[PDB]
């Protein structure tokens, strides 16, 4: 299609179209315009993608001004959903109207995902592929490759003839998805983690992780082609304050003691080259002595060794670290850190310090400052980047305390320190966890946030529209919620607060097995599994949690009866094994006999997976999920929130676990051809009906209320039957399917109000 | 106040000589009380009346018969001509029970090679009337399905009271795509239709082959009931017909010839198509007030169909359902049998 919005044709690439978008559409345009924030309550059932990015693009080229797109994801998986979505979205844009276009847009993911050389392609850490990766390109590496071509120079080889050829200009016109993009970089040789390393300069549209914006070690080469003013999109970002909390940081002393020697492998290091080679090292000085060395304390094409876990390198200074600046000076502070953390280490309890409390706390033990403290990094950066090591999992750890250092050296009283003396799970044992962290989430969202006012957030599941503007403090515009318009069921609501025997189900009570409850829960799952087709997923509040419930479970006999009928996956901790599980039970699901999968809501299959009819066709939540499980992590942040929030645990307890219960069940539906059953097993959840996504409880009726299983099973029975019904009424579907641009032409005419 | 299948569009080609392979769940899930002794009984119960409903209107079509059990292909009757050895071999399964899953991988396989024999004509076509919630299937199936295709077999089933993806798709791919046949009832009053609606042939939209000539000859009586002999069952029949080339006796039948292999049936037998051939357009319901026609029935002869003015009565309902092409009236029952029993428009027929 190809209509208007009182200004701009919109090249609508799926015939069929739904009232809500052009609602959701209508509302972004005005907000695009006039500068905002303003979130959006979007059902993911229907295509939100097609609607936001149908309104960008032409936007983008029907508007002279903002050149640029910028769409944040919650992860690859969004990445390549939005990948192809565009691509099609864009196809079809050549495809009705010519070419007129000259669009490119990418979006940069890791170097695992992108390293196409097999090497590292086989290595598995991020790290030591960014460390090999590195080692293939990196500006010793590549001077090892370049002023000392020898063996101990591998590489991945792309990153030369990408640049003999690459970088002057892009490969031609594509949005090259991870399936274009795998393919057509290896046909030329290309690990493309470099082809959009150096296409970060070009792109009109690009898309990324949360942290490739937010976290400031990666999101630092932020530049006005790439961010000035454009438009952002934060696409299923409910979750967006834990990812801010990034700026996490806890101590394993193991891995730290393995430090204390790499420290001293690095006072080896700099101790024997200061004997061989310290010409350089003090020119080194003398590329200190000057001043803050901008010309290589900032640029290295490929060296920079250490990340800036500062914000993107702008939270520094430039007067010298004084007497550091001779690092044997600075190379001895740095033992009475890690000695003074060693010495910090085996508090017989758990000690939680404030950084400025532990400021002069740190000199008073040892006399040490806090300006030197964040040109650690930097100071380290060159160091190690002059002395071309072999290996950096020392030296990570290494980095991370200078990591640490300038974290510490950088913030306060948003951010504290505290150190259990162990993990209470296995109490009385030595493993303390010299935790510092992360406390505001806005802190970190501040900067981009501060640049562009063209800012959008959007999640299937955001609820309330009042946390994050209230948690953010951010300045928002428009807050709808979006109420998904529904001429039939189309799917299926549940709530279990009592069994059969109308005994309250719950998991607040304990991690432990009240035995009528799990006993209850081996007939409501069985029977259901029973009754539906393939395509089913349980989750629960936690992995040892659900792993008490199959322990008893499958002591009792209840595991072999839905043996008979369906196929039996659990999740586990391990993504490995559970990503094979997973395609699995897609393929139970695909073929015939029938399935079922088990997980938990806080898991990594809750974030980033999808379930359509087949795949999914009936949901449980097993209880209502919840964390203080763990420690005053969240209650000491919790401190900083409630104490100047005017929030309590419980506002942020009991949205927040519906911000993570309902988050499973957006994944349920994909498009309005799907249909599923959506049941809620725990007592609390009838206390809870206030707090869904709006068109979550719109689609909750009344009569669902605290619903035993019997009530429940009938339901569901009826409506998979009803719903089996070719329900195709062909006829009324003009109003919620908006006859195409006929419709959407006459309707909005009507709704030109 | 109408819900009428609206245009009659083959609209020129219909499958006639058919070759359906009934195949029947017969497991445990057949075994639960949605239906009065089970499931299982009614589907055996409703399957009976099938045949002979089948047959009434496909005199011409080989059909035989399939259980599930035990995860298991179980074939119960040998496809055949004949309605009654199917009719009979229901009734001893309907007495015993089911056990063990269904297999449905297993089924098809079975079927496949069952409908190998069939000329090319015949519509190489089954029907299922699936009972479970799911399968457990031996083999793959998204490759079984596809060399059903590769036979042209399309497939129709008959779901239970739910929809399961896969057969979803099997009757998808295998009606090339263009899908109406996964129906599964929401009312058993449905099933007794959903049965009757199988009877018919099923094209909708066709790819074209060599249609040929069928040949096939044409029997005559005989007189000497004591002269009894046989040559198809060897007994001492009565005395019956002749093949009008073998020229051999046959126990009565629209039989193929046991002696030089040839379809022989009457004629009727195709005059029992026709109206599947051409079938008529429905006749249409009046206006409540502009029909001002003869005040007594037209096919039937009934007084009314009206009310000659009574109040919200007269002007509920002009009980005037009457043809188009010729334009006549007819009664109620009349096109709703006209249209059900005997075609043949009376009111077209004569002009
Ligand atoms: S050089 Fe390219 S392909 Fe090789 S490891 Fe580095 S990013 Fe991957
Ligand atoms: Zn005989
Ligand atoms: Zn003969
Ligand atoms: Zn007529």
């Amino acid at each position: 299609m190809k209509f208007y919005i009182d200004d701009l044709p919109v090249l609508f690439p799926y015939p069929k179209i739904y009232p809500e978008q052009y609602n959701y559409m209508c509302d972004i345009k005005k907000t695009l315009d006039v500068g905002g924030n303003s979130i959006l309550e979007m059902p993911s059932g229907t295509g939100k993608t097609v609607s936001l990015l149908s309104l960008t693009i032409a936007y983008q080229m029907h508007y002279p001004e903002h050149r640029k797109i910028i769409y944040c994801s919650r992860t690859m998986s969004e990445i390549e959903k939005a990948l192809v979505e565009l691509e099609n979205l864009m196809d079809y844009r050549t495809k009705e109207l010519g070419y007129q276009e000259d669009f490119r847009g990418l979006g940069l993911t890791s170097r695992k995902n992108l390293c196409l050389h097999p090497e590292v392609s086989k290595e598995r850490k991020g790290t030591v592929v960014d460390e090999k990766c590195r080692r293939m390109t990196n500006g010793q590496a590549k001077r090892k490759l370049e002023e000392d071509p020898e063996a101990n120079v591998e590489l991945c080889e792309y990153h030369e003839n990408l640049y003999n050829i690459e970088v002057e200009d892009y490969l031609p016109k594509g949005v090259f998805s991870f399936e274009k993009l795998l393919k057509y970089c290896e046909e030329k040789t290309l690990c493309p983690y470099f082809i959009v390393r150096r296409m970060i300069s070009l792109c009109n549209i690009i898309i990324y992780s949360y942290h490739y914006l937010l976290d400031p070690k990666i999101a630092e080469r932020v530049s006005n082609e790439v961010s000035k003013d454009s438009i952002v999109i934060f696409d299923e970002a409910h979750n967006i304050d834990n990812v801010c909390i990034s700026l996490s940081l806890d101590l394993t002393t193991d891995a730290l003691r393995r430090a204390t020697r790499g420290a001293n492998a690095l006072d080896e290091r700099i101790s024997e080259v200061r004997k061989v080679d310290s010409q350089k090292l003090q020119d080194e000085y003398e590329k200190l002595v000057q001043g803050l060395h901008s010309a290589d304390i900032l640029t290295d094409q490929e060296e920079p060794f250490v990340e800036t876990p500062v914000l993107p390198q702008d939270l520094l200074t430039e007067a010298i670290p004084g007497n550091i600046r001779r690092a044997e000076h600075f190379v001895s502070f740095l033992k009475r850190l890690i000695e003074y953390l060693k010495t910090r280490m085996k508090v017989l309890h758990v000690i939680s310090e404030t950084p400025k409390s532990f400021l002069q706390h740190l000199k008073q033990l040892t006399f040490i400052e806090r300006k030197p403290l964040r040109f650690c990094s930097e100071r380290l950066s060159l160091l190690v980047r002059t002395l071309e090591v072999t290996e950096v999992e020392d030296f990570t750890a290494l980095k991370d305390i200078a990591t640490f250092a300038t974290l510490i050296s950088t913030y306060e009283e948003g951010f504290l320190l505290i150190i259990e003396p162990y993990e209470i799970e296995n109490a009385a044992v030595p493993n303390p966890i010299m935790r510092f962290t992360c406390l505001d989430a806005s802190i970190a969202i501040k900067p981009v946030f501060e640049r562009f006012s063209s800012v959008i957030i959007t999640s299937g599941t955001i609820s309330p529209l009042d946390m994050y503007p209230r948690m953010l403090n951010f300045k928002t515009v428009l807050q709808k919620s979006y109420a998904m318009t529904l001429a039939k069921k189309s799917f299926l609501p549940m709530i279990i607060t009592k069994g059969s025997d109308q005994v309250a189900i719950s998991s607040r009570f304990e991690i432990r097995n009240d035995p009528s409850i799990v006993r209850n829960y081996g007939s409501m799952l069985v029977e259901f599994a029973k009754i539906t087709p393939d395509g089913m997923v349980v989750f629960f509040p936690s992995y040892l949690y659900m792993e008490s419930i199959v322990s008893m479970w499958q002591t009792m006999g209840i595991l072999d009866e839905v043996w008979k009928h369906k196929l039996i996956l659990v999740e586990t901790p391990d993504a490995q094994e559970t990503s094979l599980a997973l395609e699995t039970y897609r393929k139970a699901c695909s073929n015939g006999r029938g399935a079922i999968l088990l997980s938990v809501a806080r898991g990594k299959v809750s974030e980033g997976i999808d379930f359509d009819h087949q795949y999914g066709r009936t949901v449980l939540m097993i209880g209502i999920p919840f964390q203080y499980t763990e420690s005053r992590i969240l209650k000491a942040r919790l401190e900083f929130m409630r104490e100047n929030y005017r929030i309590r645990e419980n506002d942020f307890l009991s949205f927040d676990a519906m911000r993570h219960a309902a988050q499973c069940l957006g994944r349920v539906l994909r498009g309005k051809d799907d249909y599923g059953v959506m049941v809620l097993a725990d007592r609390r959840f009838s206390r809870k009906r206030s707090q869904l996504p709006k068109w979550i409880a719109q689609g909750l009726s009344d009569a669902d209320l605290n619903l035993s299983t019997d009530m429940a099973i009938s339901n569901t029975k009826q409506f998979l039957r009803t719903m089996a019904q070719p329900t195709d009424p062909k006829d009324q579907e003009g109003v919620s399917v908006w006859s195409y641009e006929d419709l959407i032409k006459h309707q909005n005419s009507r709704k030109d109000q | 106040k109408k819900r009428t299948a609206k245009k009659n569009i083959t609209p020129y080609q219909r499958g006639i000589i058919r070759s359906l392979i009934l195949t029947l769940d017969c497991s445990e899930a057949m075994l639960e009380k949605d239906l009065r002794p089970n499931r299982h009984a009614m589907i055996i119960q409703y399957a009976i009346d099938f045949v002979h409903e089948f047959f009434d209107q496909n005199p011409i079509s080989q059909m035989g018969i399939i259980i599930m059990r035990n995860g298991l292909a179980q074939l119960v009757s040998q496809v055949s001509g004949n309605p009654q050895d199917h009719i009979d071999a229901l009734k001893s399964i309907r007495k015993q029970e089911p056990k063990g899953n269904p297999s449905l991988q297993n089924a098809l396989e079975m079927a496949r090679g069952l409908l190998l024999p069939v000329p090319a004509h015949c519509t190489r076509e089954v029907l299922i009337v699936f009972g479970s919630l799911s399968t457990t299937d031996p083999g793959d199936i998204h490759q079984t399905i596809d060399s059903l295709v590769s036979e042209k077999i399309r497939v129709k089933v008959l779901g239970l009271s739910a929809q399961v993806a896969i057969c979803k798709e099997l009757c998808k791919a295998t009606n090339y795509g263009d899908e109406s046949f996964y129906k599964i009832l929401l009312d058993e009053t449905h099933l007794k239709e959903l049965f009757n609606e199988a009877v018919t042939p099923l094209p909708v939209n066709k790819i074209n082959k060599g249609f040929t000539l069928v040949k096939m000859g044409f029997p005559t009586r005989i007189f000497e009931d004591t002269p009894t002999f046989c040559s198809c069952h060897s007994k001492l029949v009565y005395g019956g017909y002749f093949c009008p080339n073998c020229h051999s006796k046959v126990c009565s039948l629209p039989t193929v010839c046991p002696c030089c292999d040839l379809m022989l049936i009457l004629s009727t037998h195709l005059a029992r198509s026709y109206h599947h051939l051409m079938p008529l357009k429905t006749f249409a319901e009046v206006p409540t007030t502009e029909k001002f026609r003869s005040e007594d029935c037209f096919s039937c002869q009934s007084r009314f169909p009206x009310x000659x003015x009574x109040x919200x009565x007269x002007x509920x309902x002009x009980s005037r359902y009457r043809c188009e092409d010729c334009k006549q009236e007819f009664c109620v029952d009349c096109d709703v049998f006209i249209h059900e029993i005997l075609h043949n428009c009376p009111g077209c027929e004569s002009k």
